[PDB]
DNA sequence: CACAAATCCATTGACAAAAGAAGGCTAAAAGGGCATATTCCTTTTGAATTGTCCA
DNA sequence: TGGACAATTCAAATATGCCCTTTTAGCCTTCTTTTGTCAATGGATTTGTG
């Protein structure tokens, strides 16, 4: 259990980018398979999706530029 | 809360102001009257040593009574 | 047999409930004083006197 | 009593009455409002539209559930289109604009 | 009159939608018959998809379903009994009978 | 895929553009094959198939004719879905009004043409002719003929007349009106034809006929022509079954239309006579019109049992109605409810969750993860292992409910904190165990309280739950930031009784190397669980910016505060647990908590300050018991006082001292005061009363009387409530509120007989039936609250005002009421703050305030802070960050998104849950300006002072001038000092009223000597001294505290002669003594000779209603029955002509425009005279001003400032709290539209009613060009007038009445771009509060660009 | 209903509000298990088809 | 490295069942027409309008 | 002439002729086309083998 997210909301300020952050955070780990950036132990997708958010490394701007790259090389083999 | 605590507390509420009421409507501050402020008689001793500061003497207390059990 | 909340008879004022449950427990007193007397064959002469 | 799916109402495509034929909860207005009391957006969103009276969005959340992928494509609640044809039963064109 | 104001209406449920479980036992059988009739051979598992309503529109009398391959329709028919042969043996029909329930 | 809702009238050809066919036929089903038959009202070939892609006989039956129509019978072959999108129409025989555009709140069939609506409704009865441009040779259109004159008519002129009758009439005379040139003509010979009535309904008419021309409607659309029917599964025909059949009344209402329209067209085709036919037509307007609306009109048409039917306009409206019961408030899947109990083991973030709840809510989880998990080869296989619950399920079970929060949400869900979040731990048992800490926000207790569950599916969904809605989030009120997980009962008793002292208990004495030592003593036995002892504690203190440095003394505590103490996190100090610890210093202890360490910390000391205080109130054995309510023994001595004092009474109204009346109001006072004196005997007698030995002698302590320890602590109980247990309960109040006059002078240890218990029964029902009728009032003030301020959200960062109400601390004769802390906590300043030298500034202006900048303030005492505030924002559509403050269930400040409306009507709404549910209610005179003097109803004498004195009460000092004006006038206290006397006229500075206020005084009547009669120190009065000046001063013993020896004798001062014999009263047989008051220090002692107005002694010397509809009073901005009325406009006032019916009153500027009238209707008082230079939006007269004026007059900071305080004054009345932030959100809706008193340069006209921020955001683009604004009035609404008119309609239409709220938006040709909360709930889309905001400002963006 | 050994005491909160700490004696002997019934109804109807 | 022999790929014929259309049988269901006279039904609350005063 | 005063109106918390005919959709069954189960017939490709 994990029971508070005000690192978070320090983290990623407004505490509702917050939740949409984790959204899609979450929604790309368990929809697309991705590496969660942190040990999973038994956990959900938004658990883990929080606790990459407390150590500072999704920061939805983030997000944005590792998709980018993603698109990139997803487009690099676009010939 | 149970419908039995809020009932207490509106009861207790429905008490203490109208107690509170009956009990303002007693004067004890000394401004002394000697006349009947409705007529003019003198208000005797037994009736302002009751009420320290009665305005008026006793039959017109009673009519002015009568007056407001009519409400107007 | 049962564990109930002290804090509920004073709030509430229902304080024939502790009556009762004094009166129920010397009620019972009585019960289990003729229960040690019809369980060791205790000489009826002496169950009427009690 | 716990419901996660069952019967339906007949005219609003909705859950059913309390504990007698498996009904749902109700979500009345005070419990929105305390939803939008917080910013709980999607979750005001999917009780009132995927959980309750949508039906395409009804039957996708069920599978994209039990395949995992927790997310609903919401749509149009039933309820709504049924007013809007109330409302155009009497003289009133009510339409919905362009997209 | 055994409510705060309920109505005869809000009992009278809708016989008529599917069950949510339904619809993902038929989408799970849609993936089911998928994963049969791609294993299965060229001509067999092409004629099981055009003779029945396999994602397509409706079927067709095995007439017209063999008329795509010219073969009299006895062919045919004699080619979907090996299919039914391939489906027989318990290789390629434990997750179908697993929806056949009982 | 869809932007915006226009709505608009249906012509008759869009009517047949939706439809698929034509209703004829009355008839449904067949009775027999249960094939609809056609073509009635169900109907295949009309309104599509049946049964799935399947035409009606059989001819079609596959996918392959999907899209094709059966030849034999037309039905086409697609989706029974389909039958709930076609509809049909009954081409009507006969025009018909569309009864919403008829009889409503204006008639809009009316005065369209201007025709008061009785002669509409006898037009349309066919009970007269109507011209409809016949020829203007004689008659003029509107002219209502009846027979007799028509056929005069028709002798007259034969033909050119025309004359139409019902519906064809007005349906003919609509088309014959014209809009451009009769808009024209309105508003010129409006403009032309001035008056005051005459131009505003002119203008109304106007508004409409520019509406309407604006619009793309026709007027002639409002009488129907062809009429649509719903589709058939929207009125269903379903079978129950034994061969009943359930029909909605649409198909009674649509059946009598079809068979009054076939009739009709039978009698058209016949050639039936007149009244046949006439009769015919004006009953199926009748049919049309119940099927629009039943009771609307004359008569309900009720159906096959008495009840009346529910027709198409019911079906929207009201709280059974599509909108409310149905569009807003779904019912849902995935849910269930169950019992709470109370799990005192689970943490603040979790609640225990059956299994076989769990299991039930969670079927699609468990399919789908054991699919994957391969435990299951499909969903059926699947389906078959959960309902057989094999092992594997119930780990996969707790595998799915990992770290997914469940809802849970009590009955009547009074503000936000009623829905939480919390994780589920799977519970044997069929209860929900929900935490202790939670029950005061939830409002629950376990008397058979049952929760509901609801599960997050969506991943933002369960990301929304965990990370907003979770309990360990949500530990402050929104309404105040203090704290909501405050511990209730056995918590705050637990730790009281823990942190406690004996005087000489086991272990008293000791010095400890620490609390590890106090606790392993106490485990051990050796020392008592409340023992003073050193022990010594090491505090770790955040002197530093954020570090905790230690320090560690030797405290005198005790062994529970010591073994309290290891539960306080570091950064508390130790002077938090050293006291009994009542509920208050609890709330304090955990509130400061969270204060300085954060939420996290406080989340978990939260928990452990409850299991520990559970723990040792187990170990208390605290129980309650019949020994333990002691009563008094001064209760029978001094209830036998009371009934004596009752029966003396008595037998003085047998002589005729005193009345009925007053004999009952002294009964009533001597019965309370007896009360009084027997609570606080018991009290004194209870809560001390445990006197021990030290070692030591003896010695008094604090009881630990058990139902006092549980009053004391806070926990439960009170002084009150403990009086009527050993104590006397009282004076029982009948329902009416008139006290009985015999108390019931036992308690509840002692009996009651069976007039005492029926007595007293009286209350304990008026007080019960009262709070389960209290129910529908306080829900219903929080949901106006939450539609005028749904719309409203924190929509930017700042603003950039410098605008704030001035927040001073709300003092009343003193020391405050409510600290400058308090009421500036958290709000942000909208000036910089100069200390009181005006030297540098405390804190400049973009500053929240904290409780640290607060203190700093506070510390430097200042008294007036200009703090910014939402009703004085900026915001254009919403409202800034800043504007608005700091938040309360987060400490920070608020996030743009914060739909700050419902939180304020919510804060404002749940608190009305404790406010009641009726009413209720509870130093000298400086001359100005010139004038003589001159009074009435005085009766004074001149003193030893030589003064003039005035013995008299009422009576009033006047400054008349020699023209004979009033020109001053001021009360004129009791027993005042007149330096001056009558008549002489005064100029300025001559102050002819003086005194000493403060002391009540005594003064003299007669002139002779002095005694002190019936006086007696140490029974009546005392012999007191004051060292100031060394003379001795009396004061009479007052009853309250003097002894019982004289307790019923008189003292005071006797005034008799030289001689030894009374001084006898003017015209009254009495002597003239003085019986004193208690308190009275008299001057003048024996002995002395004093004459007339000679003050004796010194004497120590407001009806705020409060219910909750004095909430609601306020909010709906009523007008008082005596307003106050106020000086327009600035400068001098003056008489008129008296008493034109009422007196005349104006106002005269020094300058300006002058001669500002005012019926001042003289029987009600005047302040004013004509020669006061009075100043704008100040009184005239006095009494409660309405709040319109106040806006109107003084300012929009003066109308905020008057309601926050007057609805803030009924909160604390009851002992609420409330930020005022949550007030000042809903006066800005309320005041949130402004008239037009100027057209200006922009397009508005010249009275007209527009949105404050329509007009302002118009006018500040032009003056921001070269072209000038407009000019404008604040208008004012209240929270229900101010809601119904709102930009939306669907907004509207939800809340209020609906019938009005959409016919006129039909006209209106309103279309409805649906931004704000409501309208998106309704049509199930995103919020554009929270996680919804951010999306819709994308499509705000993707939209316009 | 059944009378049965109360004692008036807070106990480790498992009689926090309005609760009750009921022993396994009570249900061991069998106190206050009560018996109800219910009537189920199956009706053989007459289909159209 | 070549001569020979067994199982699938196609038919083809008969023929058997089945349903699609057809022709008749039959209950249902809608018309159609009535001739002593008889001629009228079965709370309280607030406010926005609208007839009725009043200065 | 024009502006207060006071009622009206509306939204909010069980049961009453009938004789006969005629034509229509429902159905009922049987042919006939239309498909589909079985009984054999030659021929590549494969395996048999020295
Ligand atoms: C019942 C209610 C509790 C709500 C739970 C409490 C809280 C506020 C109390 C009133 C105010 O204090 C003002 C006034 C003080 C006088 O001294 C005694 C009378 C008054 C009218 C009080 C009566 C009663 O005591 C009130 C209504
Ligand atoms: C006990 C409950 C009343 C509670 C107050 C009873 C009284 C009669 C019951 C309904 C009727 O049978 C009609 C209908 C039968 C259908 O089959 C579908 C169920 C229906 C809706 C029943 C539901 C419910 O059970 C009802 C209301
Ligand atoms: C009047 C009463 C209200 C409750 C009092 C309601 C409640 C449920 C209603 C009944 C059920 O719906 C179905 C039932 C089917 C039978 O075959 C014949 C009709 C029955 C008796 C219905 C008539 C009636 O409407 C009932 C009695
Ligand atoms: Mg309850
Ligand atoms: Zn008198
Ligand atoms: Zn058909
Ligand atoms: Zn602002």
């Amino acid at each position: 259990a994990r029971v508070t997210v005000q690192d978070a909301v320090e983290k990623i300020g407004n505490r509702f980018d917050l939740v949409l952050v984790a959204a899609r955070r979450a929604r790309q780990m368990q929809v697309g398979g991705k590496d969660p950036l942190v040990p999973e132990e038994n956990d959900k997708t938004t658990v883990i999706a929080l606790r990459e958010i407390e150590e500072g490394l999704i920061n939805n701007q983030i997000l944005d530029v590792r998709e980018r790259q993603e698109q990139q090389e997803q487009e690099a083999a676009e010939l | 809360s149970d419908e039995a605590d809020e009932a207490y507390s509106v009861t207790e509420q429905l008490t203490m102001t109208g107690i509170n009421r009956i009990r303002q409507k007693i004067n004890a501050h000394g401004i002394p009257v000697y006349l009947c402020e409705a007529c003019g008689n003198p208000i005797p001793e037994a009736r302002r040593k009751i009420f320290p500061g009665v305005t008026l003497c006793v039959e017109c207390q009673a009519y002015q009574e009568r007056q407001r059990k009519h409400y107007a | 047999d049962i564990v109930l909340n002290p804090l509920g008879v004073p709030s509430r004022m229902n304080i024939g409930q502790i009556l009762e449950t004094h009166l129920g427990m010397a009620a019972k007193g009585i019960g289990d004083k003729i229960n040690a007397m019809l369980k060791q064959q205790q000489e009826v002469a002496k169950l009427r006197e009690f | 009593h716990a419901r996660s799916t069952g019967s339906y109402s007949l005219v609003t495509q909705q859950p059913l009455g309390g504990k007698a034929q498996f009904g749902g909860q109700r979500f009345g207005e005070m419990e929105v409002w305390a939803l939008e009391a917080y910013g709980a957006a999607y979750t005001l969103q999917e009780m009132l539209t995927v959980k309750s009276d949508d039906v395409n969005g009804r039957t996708k959340m069920y599978k994209n559930i039990v395949d995992g992928n927790h997310q609903m494509e919401p749509g149009m609640p039933e309820s709504f289109n049924v007013l809007l044809k109330e409302i155009r039963s009497l003289g009133i064109n009510i339409e919905l604009e362009d997209e | 009159g055994d409510d705060e104001d309920s109505h005869l209406g809000d009992f009278i449920e809708d016989t008529t939608l599917e069950l949510p479980l339904d619809s993902a036992t038929t989408e799970s059988l849609r993936a089911a018959t998928h994963d049969v009739l791609a294993g299965l051979t060229a001509r067999e598992a092409k004629v099981l998809r055009m003779r029945f309503g396999i994602d397509m529109n409706t079927d067709y009398t095995l007439e017209e379903v063999g008329k795509q391959f010219d073969v009299t329709r006895e062919r045919i028919r004699q080619i979907e009994a090996k299919a039914l042969r391939k489906l027989r043996h318990p290789s390629r029909s434990e997750v179908l009978r697993s929806f056949l329930d009982d | 895929e869809f932007d915006a809702i226009k709505i608009a009238l249906a012509s008759p050809d869009m009517i047949r553009s939706w439809s698929f066919g034509e209703v004829k036929k009355p008839e449904t089903i067949n009775y027999r094959t249960f094939k609809p038959e056609r073509d009635g009202l169900f109907c295949a070939r009309i309104f599509g198939p049946v049964k799935d892609y399947e035409c009606l006989c059989g001819k079609y039956k596959r996918l392959k004719h999907r899209g094709v129509i059966c030849e034999k019978c037309g039905v086409e072959v697609t989706q029974t879905k389909v039958r709930r999108e076609r509809m049909g129409h009954i081409e009507l025989a006969s025009p018909t009004a569309h009864i919403w555009f008829l009889k409503s709140l204006p008639s809009r069939i009316g005065l369209l043409l201007d025709m008061p609506l009785r002669d509409i409704e006898r037009v349309l009865y066919f009970e007269s002719y109507v011209v409809i441009e016949g020829g203007m040779t004689n008659l003029e259109r509107q002219q209502i003929l009846t027979e007799e004159q028509y056929l005069d008519a028709l002798e007259e002129f034969g033909d050119e007349f025309d004359a139409k009758m019902g519906a064809e009439a007005i349906q003919a005379l609509l088309k014959s009106m014209d809009l451009e040139q009769e808009c024209e003509q309105l508003r010129e010979e409006l403009n032309e034809t001035n008056s005051e009535t005459k131009r505003k309904k002119l203008t109304k008419r106007i508004k409409l006929l520019e509406a309407f021309v604006q619009s793309g409607n026709k007027p002639e659309w409002m009488i129907l022509t062809v009429l649509p029917v719903l589709p058939p599964d929207l009125r269903p025909l379903v079978p129950l079954d034994g061969g009943r059949f359930a029909t909605s009344d649409l198909n009674d209402l649509y059946r009598r239309v079809i068979n009054r329209n076939n009739r009709l067209k039978r009698l058209l085709d016949l050639a039936a006579p007149d009244i046949i036919v006439r009769n015919e037509k004006r009953m199926l307007q009748e049919a049309v019109d119940a099927l629009l609306d039943n009771g609307r009109r004359g008569r309900a048409i009720t159906g096959s049992n008495k009840r009346p039917l529910k027709s198409l306009a019911d079906m929207i409206k009201g709280k059974q109605g599509r909108f409310r019961q149905n569009l807003l408030g779904k019912r849902v899947d995935y849910s269930g409810r169950s019992v709470i109990t109370v799990g005192p083991y689970l943490r603040l973030h979790q609640c225990g969750l059956p299994k076989k709840m769990a299991l039930e809510l969670f079927k699609p989880f468990i399919y789908g993860k054991l699919e994957l998990r391969g435990l299951a080869t499909t969903i059926k296989a699947a389906k078959k292992m959960v309902e057989r619950e094999e092992a594997v399920v119930w780990d996969i079970l707790d595998e799915v409910i990992r770290e997914h929060p469940v809802l849970l949400n009590r009955a009547p869900t009074l503000h936000r904190l009623g829905i939480q979040a919390f994780e589920p731990v799977l519970i044997e048992g069929k209860a929900i165990q929900l935490h202790p800490l939670v029950c005061a926000a939830y409002n629950a207790d376990f008397d058979g309280d049952q929760m509901a569950v609801h599960v997050p599916l969506t991943l933002e969904a369960q990301l929304e739950a965990r990370a907003l809605m979770m309990s360990t989030n949500n530990i402050l009120s929104p309404a105040n930031g203090e704290p909501i997980i405050v511990p209730s009962q056995d918590v705050v008793l637990g730790l009281y009784y823990m942190t406690r002292d004996c005087v000489n208990a086991k272990g008293e004495g000791m010095v400890l190397t620490g609390p590890k030592e106090a606790e392993r003593l106490y485990r051990s036995g050796l020392a008592s669980l409340h023992a003073r002892v050193k022990v010594r504690i090491t505090e770790y203190e955040k002197d530093a910016n954020g570090e905790l440095v230690a320090k560690t003394s030797l405290k005198d505590t005790t062994v529970g505060r010591a073994i309290l103490w290891m539960i306080v996190p570091k950064g508390l100090p130790y002077s938090i647990v050293n006291q009994a610890l009542g509920k208050k210093a609890i709330s304090k202890m955990l509130n400061t908590c969270y204060r300085i360490l954060g939420l996290k910390p406080t989340v978990i000391f939260a928990d452990q300050i409850m299991y520990t205080g559970f723990a040792y109130a187990a170990r208390s054995g605290a129980s309650v018991g019949i020994d333990d309510m002691v009563i008094p023994e001064k209760k029978h001595e001094i209830i036998s006082e009371a009934e004596a004092e009752v029966a003396e009474i008595q037998e003085q109204f047998q002589s005729g001292l005193v009345t009925a009346g007053e004999r009952y109001n002294k009964v009533i006072d001597i019965w309370a005061a007896a009360n009084d004196r027997v609570s606080k005997a018991m009290m004194d007698n209870l809560q001390t009363e445990t006197v021990i030995n030290r070692d030591g002698q003896e010695e008094k302590q604090v009881s630990f009387n058990s139902i006092y320890m549980m009053a004391d602590s806070g926990a439960r109980g009170s002084a009150a409530q403990i009086r009527q247990l050993a104590g006397m309960r009282g004076l029982m109040a009948k329902p009416d509120g008139s006290i009985i006059e015999t108390p019931i002078t036992a308690n509840f240890r002692e009996g009651l007989n069976v007039l005492q218990y029926f007595i007293s029964t009286h209350g304990a029902r008026k007080g019960l039936a009262d709070t389960a009728l209290k129910t529908a009032n306080s829900g219903y003030l929080t949901r106006r609250l939450v539609d005028v301020a749904q719309d409203l959200v924190v929509t930017e960062d700042d603003c950039g005002t410098h605008e704030g109400i001035m927040m001073t601390p709300v003092i009343e004769g003193g020391d405050v009421k409510e600290p400058l802390r308090d009421r500036v906590l958290g709000r942000v300043t909208a000036e910089d703050v100069l200390k009181p030298g005006t030297a540098d500034i405390l804190v400049p202006r973009n500053t929240l305030l904290h409780e640290q900048w607060c203190d700093l303030l506070e510390e430097n005492s200042v008294d007036a802070v200009k703090v910014r505030s939402v009703v004085s924002c900026d915001t254009d559509f919403g409202v800034c960050a800043h504007c608005y403050g700091r938040d309360l269930a987060r400490g920070h400040i608020i996030n743009k998104g914060e739909a700050i409306g419902v939180i304020a009507a919510q804060s404002i709404g749940e608190p009305g849950t404790q406010l009641t549910m009726r009413t209720f209610h509870i130093s000298s005179i400086q001359v100005k300006n010139k004038g003589s003097i001159k009074l009435s109803n005085v009766k004074s004498v001149v003193n030893s002072s030589g003064k003039l004195v005035i013995t008299s009460r009422n009576t009033e000092l006047k400054l008349i001038d020699e023209f004979g004006r009033t020109k001053e006038s001021y009360k004129v206290p009791y027993g005042a000092v007149l330096a001056k006397g009558d008549g002489e006229q005064v100029a300025g500075g001559e102050t002819v009223a003086n005194w000493d206020p403060h002391t009540m005084p005594v003064i003299t009547e007669v002139s002779g000597f002095v005694r002190f009669t019936d006086m007696i120190d140490g029974q009546t009065i005392t012999r007191q001294t004051d060292e100031l000046t060394g003379l001795s001063s009396l004061v009479v013993l007052d009853s309250a505290e003097r002894t019982a020896g004289g307790k019923d004798l008189r003292p005071a001062l006797k005034i008799v002669d030289a001689q030894g014999n009374d001084v006898l009263i003017p015209g009254t047989d009495m002597p003239a003594q003085y019986f004193l008051p208690g308190k009275a220090i008299v001057q003048l002692e024996d002995g002395v000779q004093i004459s007339s107005g000679d003050t004796l002694a010194r004497i120590p010397q407001k009806d705020i209603t409060g219910g909750l509809p004095r909430v609601a009073d306020l909010f709906e901005a009523r007008r008082p029955k005596e307003p106050a009325i106020l000086a327009e406009i600035s400068g001098i006032v003056s008489f008129g002509k008296e008493t034109k019916g009422k007196r005349r009153l104006v106002i005269t500027p020094v300058d300006g425009s002058d001669p500002y009238e005012e019926m001042i209707p003289k029987w009600r008082q005047l302040n004013v005279f004509e020669g006061e230079r009075v100043e704008r939006g100040d009184v005239i007269s006095d009494g409660p001003e309405a709040p319109h004026d106040i806006l109107r007059l003084r300012g929009v900071h003066a109308v905020t400032r008057y309601i926050v305080n007057e609805v803030q004054d009924v909160y604390r009345l009851q002992g609420v709290k409330i930020n005022d932030k949550h007030i000042e959100v809903i006066v800005r809706q309320m005041l949130r539209k402004a008239t037009i008193v100027n057209a200006g340069s922009s397009d508005f006209l010249e009275g007209e009613q527009v949105e404050y921020s329509r007009v302002k955001i118009a006018n500040r683009e032009l003056e921001a060009n070269g072209k000038v604004g407009a000019t404008y009035s604040r208008d004012l609404l209240g929270i229900t007038k101010a809601s119904l008119a709102t930009e939306s309609f669907i907004s509207a239409a939800s809340f209020q009445e609906t019938t009005r709220v959409l016919t006129e938006a039909a006209v209106a040709g309103k279309r409805d771009e649906l931004r704000g909360l409501k309208e998106n709930v309704i049509v199930g889309r995103l919020i554009p509060a929270g996680t919804g905001y951010a999306y819709h400002q994308d499509r705000m963006r993707r939209r316009a660009a | 209903g059944q009378n049965m050994r109360v004692a008036f005491m807070p106990w480790n909160g498992y009689n926090f509000e309005d609760s009750i700490l009921v022993s396994e004696r009570v249900v061991q002997e069998d106190r206050f298990t009560t018996i109800h019934i219910q009537e189920l109804a199956c009706v053989s109807r007459d289909t159209k088809l």
